[PDB]
């Protein structure tokens, strides 16, 4: 299962 | 002993096109079972293990958005480095992410990962607590500070903790007959001579899943890391996996050369000699 | 920190179920919810508002949008007959905030409405210096009723106990209510009268 | 900073010649991802190939597996040829029947 | 395989103290909150108290602030509850609960899994007789029976005609009345015509007070 | 009928310099009312209608700002989109944003309204629920799922259905005169012959407002698709608009072709014949 | 009237 | 990408010689915004020329309005150049009487 | 979820209003207006801190900083004269925030002060065991007041009643308030005093 | 705006002194320090979370993380006897949260605790329809004590009185309790107790 939602830099 | 779930995401920038060539790819153990790729016409979480489409549409669709949302952060984030570190629009550069979680023989949670890494070099990775993140660089800790102020230390924790073990439980029931399998190395002996003098005896071991394995040569009972050659271990393209070891030899001595096989799945170790 | 569900939801077998967990923005927190069944501690179906654990079978879905959360049981089995929690995290308040619960029933028999036997105090208890109003729930499904007090046209509070409901020989859930009063209470007042409330509807003695 | 593939050529079983197996060619240890891979029937580019899909190690170097039907005979020696961009010119790996 | 172990509930008098405490096993307990979650009989769940895994802080529910405190001991893997001035309203059942997530500094996400529980119920307790007052019936179908006031503990039994008599007859759960004594009533069917005919004797035991009583009930 | 009142934004970065050339106009229906040019010496919005400077300089001062910020922003997203898109600084790009209300004949709240493209390609836009976005592209959903997090959907809401209506309303009224004006077409048709067996008649509609007007050449009284050309609708220069639909024809036949004019300032539909 | 403020992509 | 512009020269009021109208050319449909645009009186450039505000349309192609007062004569002919991006060498489009 | 306003507020006609609705951090809040004429419905006229409707003259101007909301009149009307409500929304409250309220007043006669008349319960209202003081205010402009009584030097909580104030003849307010008592308090204290006040300045009695 | 601090604190002299603020997420708060010997005013010591002043030696550091603000004194010399308090501002409160205080004691004495002598209400007194306990305390070191009534084995709340305590002649404290009864109450329970706690550990009479 995918990660719900990303990290921006 | 465990089992493991892993990502791996890789985005690299293409110079004069808008959109980064995207691959995300889905193990469990050793065996890959979901896969994503940018210029794939499916544009969809494809299916890449037998067990795994028996998750209803609902997983599927999700999932697909889950990582073209991943790719969309990428492509953003392909930006946000190439001004960390000042660099031109016309070259290419890759970043590569990997998540996953470690979960016991009981189901228990054992470890979490996410590792992020630009350029084949390290920039940020989630500590062991899952509480601390360490920047590589410079340009990383502006990002690292970044994160600990959204509390990215603590929201990576509750995937990991939560949907991604419940997933990989989840999965190692669903294709159990595939994922609890153990596969003894298939093991054989090689004799190639070289000169009047010496040979080569190579130790092969083909056949064999997980791909954990431990080729070691041995004189008179005596460790061997000298004239020892190793390959690293292939995949044989259908689940199992491949490893040789060879040494050489003085000849008139193979009897004196012995080598060892060490594997999860065999019951006890091999020994090969001439 | 106020989350409301419903008090029992009533569905036929291999139907599907819906369970709501309604709250001020409570779709800006992350809901989770327990299903408990007689005897036993509750168990995490669903966390963070659609998450399924890794026994938890598909047909049970999470939901959480807006201003409610909403449990699903689609292919309702016999044994999804328990009560069901939500819960949430209310950051104000320091306070992890359960709903009302939620008694499924997925019925078996058809529908009966209850048997209300309403029994006036004894003489004997009147010369023992109480009074005690005797109101017998008996023959209704599914096992939900309330019971309200009326000393002429006029709401009773204290003084009202009422057991919980419990299953008969035959299935059917009874229950029974007390009002305990002073034999001057139960001279006061012209006529008393014993509310029973189920599905809906209200039958009186 | 750039790797340079490790590559390694081998058939999926122990090869018998007229029984169908077939041929491998492994890249690993390459940086960065742009990758150039085929299989060769005596010098010759095997068309119905398909590869594996972009994953990569714990440093970071990925790795590929192409793969293809094929029959071996004896006077049939085949090989992978690998350009990369550490690669000056595109590199050879015969298949060896015991490697 | 992760399991949890409530002890030390019990029957307790109200103004006491008393001290709960989960035994856990199957993680390492130094490392996770833990909760404590109760439940009034026939009620809804109701949160108590959370620690988290070094016991830094103590997050309290209001309704059970400055009675309660909440511990844990990582060194034994042992949650804590400690009640002071025990009161009638701490009559519930006390489940036990790991927070799912890890080193939450707050017990924010969900609790999965639960204890079986233990059961703390605090009352006046003493043993009683119970007193047994005729439900006469009314002067079609026809009912009656018995009312069993105001016994502790639990319970009684009753039969009728010696227990002869099974056709018609329904007992009712007792009720906790708010003095701490239970009570209980108990009635027969019978055709509307025919009362006259038999003799209608309800017989409670009840073995807490060795009381037995056989009242006959009868008409207007 | 409605009317309406749209916003039209235009930013294009100028490779070498800094402040993109902007230029912000907008319109009611179809009267233009305000002008704002980055490399107009004003630097102030100004007015283009008769009845828009009897607004104050509470108006105007803050309608100023209200574009220098919008300028503002367009800037820097020029630099943000020149990263999600991996361009270099040497180009020239454009930024085009369209926001507005519709009202109905009482008054009413109608339609909101809010487009954004990059390079003349659509980017990111407002649904018709208000209640969402649609993004265009790839990039535009790292927009999108940004905008998603700070609830831009509603909040152009409250822009749409409170201050733009209640400027498109007290336009409406302050200039009852020019926007509320109706305008017939003054029509004439045209006779150009072009070989020794077929000519083009031409229908010409001079001096209408609003725009909106339909031309229909019919041959017997069906429908003639075929040998008719349309000029797109031109402005006069002077607040009213033109627009000519020609057909050609074989000589002799000229009784038979019928050119139709619909315009709603026009009672009944127009017939011309030559 | 042109809206209050501006949005960032 | 780019959209080429739309031209059309047309006058305010029906011609008429030796009365004042008004030469509008009027560009509309092109993409991006860098235009040139001029007005000429028998292959001269008229220097009392201005334009519109920078609009566009639904598919966001941009349109601009150039006029000039003029008073027309029946031998004196005029024109608009437009170069663009789109345009190699400057389009001339003559002002018809009837178009 | 505490929004406070002026009372009442009274300016020359044509001079410049200004009301205020001061509130912790209502800087950071959307804040609206209401003006509610007489027997009509609230009519709003100034929404989100400084935007004005299609129909609300630019005279009506709205402001929103820091602690405190202002709304602000210039070149008062006559027909200004209502009651003015600001609107908030608590948003760690789930709750809609009315200020409360503001009588702004356009003077056209001067200022007067109240003209007080105490009453003291009669001898005929003593025999039916009832006790009321009727305090009788008049004549004062503009229409606000506020009453205290106090019962040797002790202020009064209940018992006292309080009419709305009204336009007399000559366009000054009235308006009356009552307190009642039991004889045997009207007996206890040696004296009791009807305090009003109006425009900062109290009369008494 | 629940803030919780130790009552008191005693350190040996030269050693290191810690005083904490408990709270939920504090950390997340700015915490401050005040110091208030016995007259004066408080001085600030620690502000935000770890910075000193100009004049308040390195000795004293500040801290604050998660659910715990600590006041760290090193090398503790005899004149850091004071109280302290720690500061937040409740965002969600609109209200500044002072701790309940700290007295640090760094002791000169070894530690002793208290002597406890309880009186009866005398005849005199009780011929005077009064009861008085007196129970009176001395003798202790640091100067920290808690006082309960017991009356026949349950708590006693209103009449009672404490005084705070004060430094002896010996340089160690003492402080007396009183509890008001009815001489009706005085017989009414067979026994009453004063119960004093001193370092967790308890004496009673």
């Amino acid at each position: 299962v995918t990660e719900h939602d990303t990290l921006l830099y | 002993g465990s089992h493991s779930m892993r990502y791996f995401f890789t985005s690299v920038s293409r110079p004069g096109r808008g959109e980064p060539r995207f691959i995300a790819v889905g193990y469990v153990d050793d065996t890959q079972f979901v896969r994503f790729d940018s210029d794939a016409a499916s544009q969809k979480m494809e299916p890449r293990a037998p067990w795994i489409e028996q998750e209803g549409p609902e997983y599927w669709d999700q999932e697909t958005r889950n990582m073209k949302a991943h790719s969309q952060t990428d492509r953003a984030n392909l930006g946000t480095l190439r001004g960390y570190y000042n660099q031109s629009e016309d070259g290419s550069h890759t970043i590569q992410i990997m998540y996953g979680c470690d979960v016991g023989p009981d189901g228990r949670f054992l470890r979490g990962y996410r590792q992020d890494a630009y350029d084949g070099k390290d920039y940020i990775a989630l500590n062991e607590d899952l509480r601390s993140w360490t920047a590589a660089d410079m340009a990383a800790q502006i990002t690292k500070r970044k994160w600990e102020a959204v509390h990215a230390a603590e929201q990576r924790r509750v995937y990991l903790e939560g949907r991604c073990v419940d997933g990989l439980r989840r999965y190692l029931e669903n294709g159990k007959e595939t994922l609890q399998r153990t596969d003894p190395p298939k093991t054989h002996m090689t004799h190639h001579p070289i000169s009047d003098h010496e040979a080569t005896l190579r130790c092969w071991a083909l056949g064999f899943y997980p791909a954990e394995i431990t080729l070691t040569w041995q004189r008179d009972g005596e460790d061997q890391t000298q004239d020892t050659e190793l390959v690293e271990t292939r995949p044989a393209g259908d689940g199992t996996f491949q490893k040789w070891a060879a040494v050489v030899v003085p000849s008139g001595e193979e009897q004196r050369y012995t080598c060892h096989v060490q594997h999860e799945g065999l019951p006890k170790p091999l020994t090969l000699r001439w | 920190s106020v989350s409301t569900q419903p008090p029992s939801v009533s569905v036929a077998p291999g139907q599907t179920a819906r369970i709501t967990c309604g709250g001020n923005n409570i779709g800006s927190k992350s809901v989770h919810w327990y299903r408990q069944k007689p005897g036993q501690a509750p168990v995490l179906v669903v966390y963070d508002n659609n998450a399924r654990p890794s026994g938890i079978p598909e047909r049970i879905s999470g939901s959480n949008f807006a201003n409610t959360a909403t449990l699903t049981i689609s292919r309702v089995e016999a044994g999804d007959e328990a009560d069901y929690y939500c819960h949430v995290w209310d950051s104000s308040s320091d306070h992890v905030v359960f709903g009302g619960g939620t008694k499924l029933t997925v019925l078996g028999q058809p529908k009966a409405a209850p048997s209300v036997t309403l029994f006036p105090p004894s003489s004997e208890e009147l010369q023992a210096n109480k009074a005690t109003l005797v109101c017998l729930i008996s023959d209704f499904y599914p096992g939900a009723v309330t019971v309200a007090w009326k000393a002429d046209s006029s709401p009773v509070k204290a003084g009202v106990e009422t057991t919980t409901p419990s299953k008969q020989s035959n299935n059917k859930y009874a229950a029974s209510s007390y009002l305990s009063l002073t034999p001057e209470q139960w001279k006061s007042h012209r006529s008393y009268s014993c509310q029973v409330t189920h599905e809906g509807s209200t039958v009186e003695k | 900073i750039q790797r340079t593939p490790k590559i390694q050529v081998y058939s999926r079983h122990p090869a018998e010649n007229g029984k169908s197996n077939f041929l491998n060619c492994y890249v690993s240890g390459f940086h960065p991802s742009d990758i150039e891979v085929d299989l060769l029937k005596n010098g010759e580019r095997i068309e119905k190939v398909e590869h594996s899909d972009l994953s990569f190690s714990k440093d970071w170097s990925f790795y590929l597996l192409y793969y293809t039907e094929f029959t071996p005979t004896e006077k049939d020696e085949y090989a992978c040829r690998v350009n990369h961009v550490t690669l000056s010119q595109p590199k050879i790996v015969k298949w060896d029947r015991d490697m | 395989q992760v399991q949890l172990q409530e002890s030390g509930g019990g029957v307790v008098q109200p103004g006491g103290s008393l001290r709960l405490s989960c035994a856990a096993s199957g993680f390492n307990f130094s490392n996770y909150g833990m909760h404590w979650v109760r439940q009034t009989p026939g009620k809804g769940l109701e949160w108590v108290a959370s620690i988290p895994y070094d016991g830094s802080h103590q997050w309290h529910a209001d309704s059970v602030k400055g009675r309660f405190t909440i511990s844990r001991d990582n060194s034994k893997n042992t949650l804590y509850l400690q009640i002071n001035s025990l009161r009638p309203e701490d009559t519930a059942m006390y489940y036990c609960s790991k927070a799912r997530i890890s080193y939450l500094s707050a017990p924010a996400w969900w609790f999965d899994p639960w204890g079986q529980g233990t059961l703390v119920t605090v009352s006046s307790a003493s043993t009683k007789g119970p007193s047994v007052f005729p439900l006469a019936p009314s002067s079609g179908t026809a009912a009656l029976g018995c009312l069993v006031k105001d016994y502790f503990p639990e319970p009684v039994t009753v039969s009728w005609n010696s227990g002869a008599l099974t056709s018609g007859v329904h007992t009712f759960p007792a009720v906790l009345q708010s003095s701490g004594l239970y009570s209980l009533s108990s009635v027969v069917t019978v055709p509307s015509s025919s009362l006259g005919t038999q003799t209608y004797i309800c017989n409670v035991n009840h073995k807490p007070s060795n009381t037995k009583v056989d009242k006959r009930v009868e008409p207007k």
